[PDB]
RNA sequence: AGUAGAAACAAGGGUGUAUUUUCCCCUCUUUUUGCU
RNA sequence: AGGGGAAAA
């Protein structure tokens, strides 16, 4: 029910994970 | 925005979140190599503080000693041991006459003590150093081969069990011309390793026979073995401690028990309480002397830590302190009691291990001991080691150096408890003289002190006239480390107080996790650490739901007792998801069954199988509570092969312990520890009792076995329990074992 | 009988007759003590490390006779020693779930017996009730309360000495029970426990828990007796209390 | 005098005596008078038991069950029990005092006394003492007197007259000696054990040696202390002490204290044991094929779910290395892949063939060989080991920036907490819902993934470490999470090589080399990575929001070591939590015994109460209990992670300074003495450690931001 | 090379956890690596 | 009664 959130988090900034990326074709 | 965790200070005063300034969640420091540059070290530094005192030599072991009693007054604020003896004498008057009979009845108490007491207490200590091999022993080991040394000389005192009679074994060893020992000695054999086809050293330990004279022996019994403080937090570098002699432990032992004696009637005495009581203690102290102040009164608390405690107490002011102490009593007591200052005011250090040397250019390393490095050529060692050996040349003697001063890390903790405790008390109205006075309390050498004067210029007297006494006594004030402040807030021995005492639950994070003993062990004691620590530590209750479910999941994995309704695989997994299937009360196995977590906040107090015994299904409760569990011990009936019956659970086994040594054989050495078991195996069985309680008795073994059972065949027969025939063969076998004993 | 001839032939021998006739009663409690070993440190680790290995317990002999060197599943559960005195096996865990799922059954087990206290615990907190929450200004005392009532009546001193001529009449010594009551719970024990199976040692470890009285030093609020302390945990916070009863008298 | 009893009594008799008198350190060679005493009244008592005992009919008979039974001379605890089982058996009182006889045919205990005084004064002293009217009494005398109790003298005259006679005959060999004067007048204080210990011999010597200066022996000094008394000796001994010896308080003003001196030096450089915030994982999803739980199943898996692989080639080479090693290290791991995923059962581990890049890469062979100084006493060219001091280091700003990575919050989850029971009390509902808070807040943070992966890493590198100890294994760094869909996913970071791992003391080292996979160009910051070998290994093609990207993907090759304390202490990272959420636990209560109601639910979703946990050019930033939680846990890992002796020693030396400026914020007025001296102590521990650095740097902007 | 730091490991004895106090738990000796 | 574990000096 509780979904954490921070006002630091960008929902565009970070275009990419570069830690956790989607790579499969 | 860049996360610093320290602004949240600004908020939340520094006490209130003190447990995120101790980073206890890392492995601690640990010390790598030898120990001998830390010994080196702090002898160096002991005679520095004490150079201006008086060089005699030894006249029994030939080694030149140092003393500053009675030195020069210091002129400047620097670490000094020159203590004067009539300013003790005067402190110690002082406290005896501020608590009346304090003295004399610590005394009456220590000469019961000493009286009753035995001589396996010293037993009790961890390893000790061992003159016989010359090396640090378990302390029965050491025990046992001292008591074998004597014996085999000629001393036999300590066949009581008296550890007087102990005491003046070795009082009568120090004496005789020479001692005659039972040493190690080493074979070595070179032989190809059969898995890596590398040649290596085997060695082989055996036993021997050696011859100590007068002063070898006397070097040897006043020697304490030297390493390196491990696992220490706080402390950027490592320091040395020290190990006493099996010669030395039972005077100290007497010392330190009229010590606490005298310790336990003193309100600003820190010890021997601890813990909850120490608190409690710290509050009753501080809210009394902040109600006794005036309103017009100022009070100011210092937190404070002396320097270099151990290195500036002189056992010689030891020695005028238990003097003083023990006036108007029995010689014997003031002897006995006296006898320990005297021994470590000749105290020896061995400096250890020794050092590495490493041959670059042949690509070889060798070990070189202690004792060579008093004729070694100085341009093998570096700068620093290169000073340590020449200024410590003079005192090195048989691979140990000279220490008269200092108590040599923690060896007089109670007396040295005593002392700080006098110098407090001497701070009463009637004692000043002046509108200022203070108060406090004092551990080891840590100390909270209270001033309470009119004004600002009295808090300063207040505070320089106690720092001038400490040093007057030998006390040197750590100002680095120590500060004041207006009194409802400090701190002492990591307990912060701020208008009453904080929770500092980091301290208590090592102590969570699993304890490696075994199933149940383990479980018991991660729930009722969590307990406690709720009960204790200010653990909130949502935080210890999480550290039990993390406690369960680490305990899960470390025995891999997984749910039995899991996928994850392990050797274990088949039995426990058979074991799952098969039962139908599913939430009454345990948890190393694969069993459900029952547990929570409510019954945190209850053992896990009885916590659950109620849901055990009937098969499975028997099964896992049978009589025979063949994992755990059976003890066999006593005066009767029925065992007898067995109620811990399957899940105390024994886990397999390994105690090997690398390319070293020692079967000449675990014969006597299997023997010594037998026989203790033998008594027990003759003796149902002894296990309970330790027994106590002048008689040898198979005189107190053959006693015991002629008694019980005499006794059995007048009941009628055993026929003629068997009381006649049991009397026959005694006589045959006490006519064998006679005649071996 | 056996005893006797084991001490006969264990004096034959020559190094264990030096042993057992220069050695006093005193001296056992060291020899009892004499280890040449290796020192172990670190169990945690030791037994995280261990826990992976096939065999990490060890066992008498005579489990060889009851649990099968395999299971169905061709996961063996134990396997000979070489560096033993032929008096242990190494032994899985294997073998203790097997026991525990396939091993003999009986309805007669002491462990009830043997845990009143603790079952006593566990009807107290199963009865009780639990009242509101009240979030207040916690003030707490350190003071010195008890863990264990055990016997009113009888103080520690007491308690031992009954303990000890309950469980060892012929090894009591010197001393002699005087008080009234102490004699009615020496008389009233010795009747109970007449005729049990249970070691000695173990028995008076249970009459240790049920008898003596232990006290430590807690910072509480609220309640002082034992039933109370015993759910200190569980009734008292930093800034809340739980109302709580116990189920007991 | 002892001699003449060592020559009169049996031999039996005299050691009886001697044990008994040692019992309570006695000495039989001082105590002559006592030993006499001792040893005449063990005879008595052996002749009274002798030549008595009792036929299967039940009557004595004297010539099988002795009449008599002796308790005299065996230990205290021997005799107690025996007199415990008679009285147990046999139902009679049990005496007060250990009695000396017992008759089975009477049934009752005895005491056997002989005097050299008149016998009615003993007796009535006896008597008295005992005060039982159930022990017998017996009493004879050297002068042939005796006499018992209700004059029932059990034992035939025919025994009483040897007895007897044997006493006169010892009197009258006493006599002849002139010994009896001291015998009979003795009696009176033979009951008193006095204490003696002395210092005599070199004893004494030391004694005299370990005085103050003015003293010559121990017993001047004793004398001088006794009778000490004083007279304002402190006083005068203070008057005479220079004023130069004081305790001047300084004020700590607003404006004393001053920032922290930091180290200067080239930039710091990585330390941890595996990528923070450059690793790269290759994830496969829902894993479900055979063999699954198994690291290197999952390892090879997610090393086909990736496509890109090329010929790998030196982008940043190790300076001190030798970079062709660790590009061979790489295509042999590679090739050692291929290998075992050619095989159809994949063995549980996997060893590495010992290559000679393996060789070096894990310092193989390098230690100088181990000998006893014994055998190279004749080595000309032996020098000590080196003890330098650490190099000091500056600090860089890529460790802030890692911290700032490690309190952020995550999509996936990282931990599963398990299950517990049920809730019952309605504080454990409230715990029960604050805990559902502190879960998801915790469960998305980047720390716990580092916890994961160091955890997993540890426990790993340790079972490796101690079941293959002379082998090269090959360890795939793995790892668990939940997507934000629910679905399990397993990850891959790299792989780890494990050295020869013959670690005999704590503090002994296991080398290993760490391969990890990254996106991170090391060319941007090249001073954090002067340990590594950076290749070029794979190009990878990455949706973004408007479409698909190809990139480098670099493989981190290192070699570092580990010892067993720090596999341990690594392994027990989970315990990080706990220092985090007990003290945000601990804040959330200290503010609702203020409110009288619990303030979790408004602290986590309405947000209202912030503190001040970052700064920013604007200024101090202020983040809600989430970010806070989230920031104590990141610190405790990153303690974790860069355990050292100068951060224990740094935070030890700065909990003073910050206590000291708390007390200034409480307006306490508090002083120092030698505050430059604590300075200095805390800049001592500042030397390389990055994060020692940034907690100094962080220490130095709170006191900017705390003194106004 | 690397770990690391006042001296060591990088195999070839682990011969280096001491005193005091406090708190907690227990009752004995003779071919593997899976945190879903 | 003993052993083990944690903390502080
Ligand atoms: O591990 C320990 C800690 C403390 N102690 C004993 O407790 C005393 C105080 O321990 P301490 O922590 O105050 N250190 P100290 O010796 O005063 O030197 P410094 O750091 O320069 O102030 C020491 O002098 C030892 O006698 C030990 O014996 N072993
Ligand atoms: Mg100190
Ligand atoms: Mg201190």
């Amino acid at each position: 029910s509780y979904s954490p959130t921070s006002p630091s988090y960008s929902p565009t900034s970070p275009s990419y994970s570069p830690t956790s990326p989607s790579y499969s074709p | 925005m860049d996360v610093n965790p320290t602004l949240l200070f600004l908020k939340v005063p520094v006490q209130n979140a003190i447990s995120t300034t101790f980073p206890y969640t890392g492995d601690p420091p640990y010390s790598h190599g030898t120990g001998t540059g830390y010994t080196m070290d702090t002898v160096n530094r002991t005679h520095k503080y004490s150079e201006k005192g008086k060089w005699t030599t030894n006249t029994e072991t030939g080694a030149p000693q140092l003393n500053p009693i009675d030195g020069p007054l210091p002129e400047d604020n620097e670490p000094s041991g020159y203590a004067q003896t009539d300013c003790v004498l005067e402190a110690m008057a002082f406290l005896e006459e501020s608590h009346p009979g304090i003295f004399e009845n610590s005394c009456l108490e220590t000469m019961e003590i000493v009286q009753q007491t035995r001589v396996d207490k010293l037993t009790q200590g961890r390893q000790t150093y061992d003159w016989t091999l010359n090396r640090n022993q378990p302390a029965a080991t050491a025990l046992a081969n001292t008591i074998e040394v004597f014996r085999s000389n000629g001393l036999t005192a300590n066949e009581s069990g008296r550890l007087i009679d102990f005491l003046k074994d070795v009082m009568d060893s120090m004496d005789k011309e020479e001692m005659e020992i039972t040493t190690h000695f080493q074979r070595k054999r070179r032989v190809r390793d059969n898995m890596t086809k590398k040649m290596v050293t085997q060695r082989t330990i055996g036993k021997k026979k050696q011859r100590l004279n007068k002063r070898s022996y006397l070097i040897r019994a006043l020697t304490l073995n030297t390493m390196t403080k491990d696992a220490e937090r706080g402390k950027l570098k490592r320091r040395a401690i020290a190990t006493p002699g099996m010669q030395i432990r039972g005077f100290v032992y007497f010392v330190e028990a009229l010590a606490r004696s005298i310790c336990e009637k003193l309100e600003q005495s820190g010890l021997p309480v601890g813990g909850n009581e120490k608190k409690a203690k710290l509050a009753n102290v501080v809210r009394k002397m902040m109600t006794n102040s005036q309103d017009t009164e100022l009070s100011f608390t210092i937190t404070g830590d002396n320097t270099k405690w151990n290195e500036n107490q002189n056992p010689r002011m030891f020695l005028a302190m238990i003097t003083y102490i023990t006036r108007n009593q029995p010689e014997w007591f003031r002897n006995v009691l006296s006898i320990a200052p005297i021994m470590f005011s000749n105290k020896m250090a061995r400096l250890g291990k020794g050092y590495m040397f490493e041959s670059k250019s042949m690509k070889l390393r060798t070990q070189v001991p202690a004792e060579m490095l008093a004729n070694i050529d100085l341009k093998y060692f570096n700068k620093s080691t290169r000073e340590k050996i020449e200024k410590i040349r003079p005192l090195l003697i048989d691979g140990t150096a000279s220490l008269s001063p200092g108590m040599m890390m923690g060896m007089f903790n109670m007396l040295s408890t005593v002392l700080g405790v006098s110098i407090l008390n001497l701070g009463q109205k009637k004692y000043t003289k002046t509108t200022y006075w203070w108060d406090g309390l004092q551990s080891s050498d840590d100390f909270a002190l209270i001033v309470n004067a009119p004004n600002h210029e009295g808090i300063q007297a207040g505070v320089d006239r106690f720092y001038r006494t400490c040093k007057l006594v030998g006390i040197n004030m750590s100002k680095k480390k120590s500060y004041i402040n207006r009194t409802g807030t400090f701190e002492f021995t990591s307990f912060f107080y701020r208008y009453g005492f904080v929770a500092n639950f980091s301290m208590e994070l090592p102590s969570f996790g699993v304890s490696g003993i075994n199933e149940s062990a383990d479980m018991s004691v991660g729930v009722t650490v969590i307990k406690n620590n709720m009960i204790n530590n200010d653990l909130g209750p949502a935080t210890a739901q999480m550290a039990l479910q993390l406690f369960i999941k680490d305990y899960r994995y470390t025995y891999r007792c997984h749910r039995g309704d899991t996928q994850i695989q392990t050797r274990r997994a088949f039995e426990l998801g058979k074991l799952w299937e098969q039962t139908r009360s599913k939430a009454g196995l345990l948890v190393s069954d694969g069993g459900p977590n029952l547990y929570n906040i409510r019954n945190l107090h209850i053992p896990e199988v009885c916590l659950k015994w109620e849901l055990m299904d009937e098969d499975y409760q028997g099964r896992l509570c049978n009589p025979m569990n063949p994992f755990v011990s059976h003890k066999e009936i006593d005066s009767v092969s029925m065992e007898y019956d067995a109620v811990a659970t399957t899940h105390s086994w024994i886990p397999k312990r390994n105690r090997s040594i690398l390319n070293t054989s020692q079967r000449g050495i675990l014969e006597d520890e299997q023997m010594y078991q037998k026989c203790c195996n033998l008594f027990e069985k003759f003796f149902p009792s002894s296990s309970y309680r330790r027994p106590v008795g002048i008689s040898s073994m198979v005189e107190a076995m053959v006693s015991r059972a002629r008694i019980d065949a005499r006794i059995d027969f007048e009941s009628g329990r055993i026929k003629k025939e068997e009381f006649a063969e049991i009397m026959k076998i005694c006589s045959t074992i006490e006519e064998l004993r006679r005649q071996k | 009988m056996e005893r006797i001839k084991e001490l006969r032939d264990l004096m034959s021998q020559s190094r264990t007759r030096e042993i057992l006739t220069k050695t006093t009663v005193d001296h056992m409690a060291i020899i009892k003590k004499y280890t040449s070993g290796r020192q172990e440190k670190n169990p945690a680790l030791r037994m995280k490390w261990m826990m992976a290995m096939k065999y990490p317990i060890t066992a008498d002999k005579r489990i060889m006779e009851m649990i099968p060197e395999r299971n169905e599943q061709r996961q063996t559960l134990w396997s000979k020693t070489n560096d033993a005195g032929s008096d242990r096996v190494m032994v899985s865990p294997l073998a203790v779930t097997w026991w525990n799922r396939n091993g003999p059954t009986t309805s007669t087990v002491h462990y009830p017996k043997v845990y009143k206290t603790y079952f006593e615990k566990v009807e107290r907190l199963k009865h009780g009730t639990f009242g509101p929450v009240h979030f207040r200004n916690q003030v707490k005392i350190r003071r010195r309360v008890d863990i264990n009532p055990g016997h009113a009546d009888l103080s520690a001193k007491e308690a031992q000495d009954v303990i000890m001529e309950v469980v060892f009449p012929n090894e009591v010594g010197a001393r002699i029970l005087t008080s009234e009551s102490q004699l009615t719970i020496t008389k009233e024990k010795k009747k109970e426990l007449q005729d049990c199976k249970i070691a000695p040692l173990m028995v008076a470890y249970m009459l240790e828990r049920e008898l003596v009285r232990k006290t430590r030093f807690l910072p509480v609020a609220g309640g002082t007796s034992s039933v109370y302390i015993e759910v200190l945990h569980l009734t008292q916070g930093t800034c809340w209390e739980q109302m709580y009863t116990p189920g007991g008298e | 005098m002892e001699d003449f009893v060592r020559q009169c009594f049996n031999p039996m008799i005299v050691e009886l005596a001697e044990k008994a008198m040692k019992e309570y350190g006695e000495d039989p060679k001082i105590e002559t008078n006592k030993f006499a005493s001792i040893c005449t009244h063990l005879e008595v008592c052996f002749m009274y038991s002798d030549f008595h005992f009792i036929d299967e009919r039940g009557e004595s008979t004297i010539i099988l069950k002795h009449r008599f039974e002796i308790i005299e001379g065996r230990d205290r605890t021997m005799a107690w029990t025996v007199v415990n089982s008679i009285c147990n058996t046999t139902g009679v009182e049990k005496p007060k005092f250990l009695p000396d006889l017992y008759d089975y045919k009477e049934n009752r205990f005895i005491e056997i006394g002989v005097t050299r005084r008149e016998v009615h004064i003993y007796y009535l002293e006896k008597a008295n003492k005992i005060k039982s009217e159930k022990t017998h009494i017996h009493i004879f005398s050297f002068t042939g007197e005796e006499m018992a109790t209700k004059a029932d003298y059990t034992l035939d005259e025919e025994s009483r007259a040897r007895i007897k006679t044997r006493l006169f005959t010892i009197r009258q060999e006493m006599a002849s000696r002139g010994l009896w004067d001291s015998f009979r007048q003795s009696e009176r204080g033979e009951e008193t054990i006095e204490e003696r210990f002395e210092i005599t011999g070199t004893m004494r010597r030391l004694a005299d040696q370990s005085l103050p200066p003015n003293f010559s022996s121990l017993e001047n000094f004793r004398a001088y202390v006794d009778g000490f008394e004083p007279n304002g000796c402190i006083e005068g001994k203070l008057s005479q002490m220079s004023k130069e010896v004081n305790a001047r308080i300084e004020p700590f003003l607003r404006t004393t204290p001053r920032p922290l001196r930091l180290p200067d030096g080239p930039p710091c450089s990585q330390r941890s044991k595996f990528l923070l915030m450059d690793a790269l994982k290759l994830s496969i999803e829902d894993p479900s094929h055979e063999g699954e739980g198994i690291p290197l199943y999952d390892a090879i898996k997610c090393m086909k779910t990736f496509f890109g692989w090329k010929e790998p080639n030196i982008i940043k080479p190790h300076e001190k290395g030798i970079n062709p090693n660790y590009l061979l290290t790489w295509k042999q791991v590679l090739a050692e892949l291929q290998d075992i995923k050619n095989e159809e059962k994949i063995p549980r581990t996997k060893n590495m063939k010992k290559t000679s890049q393996l060789k070096w890469a894990l310092g193989e062979n390098m230690a100088p060989e181990k000998v006893d100084f014994e055998d190279c006493k004749d080595v000309n060219d032996l020098k000590q080991y080196d003890s330098d001091e650490p190099e000091p280091r500056s600090l860089a700003c890529w460790i802030q920036s890692e911290f700032n990575k490690a309190c952020e919050l995550t999509d996936s989850s990282w931990v599963e907490l398990d299950e517990i029971g049920e809730d019952v009390a309605p504080i454990e509902h409230i715990a029960s819902m604050r805990r559902n808070y502190f879960t998801a807040e915790v469960s998305h943070c980047r720390a716990t993934e580092y916890i994961m992966k160091g955890v997993y890493i540890n426990t790993a590198l340790l079972n490796a470490s101690c079941a293959a100890m002379d082998d090269f294994q090959l360890i795939p760094m793995i790892s668990k999470c939940i997507t934000k869909e629910g679905r399990r996913k397993t990850n891959l970071y790299g792989f780890i090589i494990k050295g020869r791992s013959h670690l005999r003391n704590d503090t002994d080292v296991v080398n290993f080399v760490s391969m990890e996979f990254s996106l991170t160009d090391p060319r941007l910051e090249p001073h954090k990575w002067e340990k590594y070998c950076v290749l070029e290994i794979g190009d990878m093609l990455l949706r973004t929001a408007v479409g698909q990207v190809s990139r480098p993907m670099f493989l981190y090759v290192r070699t570092n070591g580990t010892s067993k304390i720090k596999m341990k202490w690594g392994m027990e990272m989970r315990r990080c939590l706990l220092q985090s959420l007990q003290q945000i636990e601990s804040m959330i209560e200290a503010e609702s015994s203020v409110k009288e109601k619990d303030l979790t639910k408004e602290f986590f979703e309405n947000k209202s109460e912030t503190w001040p946990i970052g700064e920013s050019p604007k200024g101090v930033e202020e983040g809600s209990i989430g970010k806070v939680c989230r920031t104590l846990l990141a610190k405790s890992v990153f303690n974790s992670l860069y355990a050292s002796p100068q951060l224990e020693g740094f935070s030890a030396e700065s909990r003073k300074l910050l206590l000291i400026v708390q007390a200034l914020r409480d307006n306490l007025e508090p002083g120092t003495f030698d505050l430059e001296g604590l300075y200095e102590a805390i800049e001592e521990c500042l030397i390389n450690d990055p994060w020692v650095l940034l907690n100094a740097s962080w220490f130095n902007s709170f006191l900017t931001h705390a003194l106004r």
